[PDB]
């Protein structure tokens, strides 16, 4: 007999990119000026992600 | 980086005097046109291919290696990924510092 | 894992093809030997010698092209 059999596999998924800013001091001066000094920390983030 | 280097001078020794019978045991002499005799047969081509034009396969085979010498003298990315390595690894040095 | 490991090795003089009334003459598979008294064909991992007849090998062009050619008989059994 001849058969045909289906084998499903996964290749990619979703590509994402978060904006630092935004998530911890959204439209905060203040906030933003006490994240000026943890730019090394999201600069790895966005490293990993791209 | 010597090590490294003699183990693969090992290795080339081996394959171009005794083939590939030092990997299943004992090493065993074959003169080169009867291992790439063998090398054809196995492709589903006969061998008098190789005995009849032994001349312009290894023509071939030396302009071959010299193309592979004249691309890596020129300055390209062909080595690119084993840079990448590197660059890493003092990028996470360096951003330990910097933190 | 039960493998198959060969030894006990030995020495022969070998050719690529054999020369007979001007054309040559290829091994099917295995290779020519020469023990000392006669030329023989094997396969490669067991050494068991056979005569070389017209079954043994088949025939490709004459003698003057390959490199390092013989003199030899090939035993026709009709
Ligand atoms: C070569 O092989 C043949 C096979 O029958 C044998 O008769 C002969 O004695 C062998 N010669 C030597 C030197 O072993
Ligand atoms: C035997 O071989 C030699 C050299 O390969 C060749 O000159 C000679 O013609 C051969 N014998 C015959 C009968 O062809």
């Amino acid at each position: 007999s001849i058969s045909i059999t289906t084998e499903v596999m996964p290749v990619s998924m979703a590509k994402t990119s978060v904006d630092c800013n935004m998530y911890i001091c959204g439209d905060s001066t203040e906030c933003a000026n006490l994240l000026l000094q943890y730019g090394s920390f999201c600069t790895q983030l966005n490293r990993a992600l791209s | 980086d010597d090590m490294i280097a003699a183990y693969t001078a090992a290795l080339v020794s081996g394959t171009a005097t005794a083939g590939w019978t030092f990997g299943a045991g004992a090493a065993l002499q074959i003169p080169f046109a009867m291992q790439m005799a063998y090398r054809f047969n196995g492709i589903g081509v006969t061998q008098n291919v190789l005995y009849e034009n032994q001349k312009q396969i290894a023509n071939q085979f030396n302009k071959a290696i010299s193309q592979i010498q004249e691309s890596l003298t020129t300055t390209s990315t062909a080595l690119g990924k084993l840079q990448d390595v590197v660059n890493q690894n003092a990028q996470a040095l360096n951003t330990l510092v910097k933190q | 894992h039960v493998t198959y490991v060969p030894s006990q090795e030995r020495n022969f003089t070998t050719a690529p093809a054999i020369c007979h009334e001007g054309k040559a003459y290829f091994p099917r598979e295995g290779v020519f030997v020469f023990n000392g008294t006669s030329w023989f064909i094997t396969q490669r991992n067991f050494f068991s010698p056979q005569i070389i007849t017209t079954d043994n090998t088949f025939v490709s062009g004459n003698c003057d092209v390959v490199i390092g050619i013989i003199n030899n008989t090939v035993y026709d059994p009709l």
